[PDB]
């Protein structure tokens, strides 16, 4: 009795600035 | 660091170039029909 | 109702950096790209079989 739209509303991913800066050392 | 995406730069020497916003506007205009069609395929 | 009369056509495909570097002169403006953000998880409209 009510048409149901399929594509649902989705939020994006919050931008992150501190992680790209850090370098990684293997342990 | 982190250079800014969408920093404007002219790629070609054409008198009138497209720029990204025109193409994305065309895509967003054409999308609703495609979304309606895909329901039947699903 | 005719494919030839279409003004535009848009396709989305998965690719890697090595594919773009195969033809270096063909593609410009590669450094500004944020590789980490543009992943199949972040794009919900793309339909794919990759986990």
């Amino acid at each position: 009795t009510f048409f149901w739209l399929k594509k649902a509303i989705i939020t994006a991913r919050k931008e992150q600035y501190f992680m790209p800066l850090a370098s990684v050392t293997n342990m | 660091p982190l250079p800014d995406p969408s920093q404007a730069t002219k790629l070609t020497s054409w008198k009138n170039e497209l720029s990204l916003q025109a193409l994305k506007a065309d895509l967003d205009a054409a999308k609703p029909s495609h979304t309606a069609m895909m329901i039947k395929v699903k | 109702g005719d494919i030839n009369k279409a003004m535009f056509a848009i396709v989305s495909f998965e690719t890697c950096k090595a594919d773009l570097l195969k033809e270096k002169d063909r593609y410009h403006n590669l450094n500004k790209i944020d590789w980490q953000s543009s992943a199949p998880v972040n794009e919900p409209d793309h339909a794919t079989t990759t986990p």
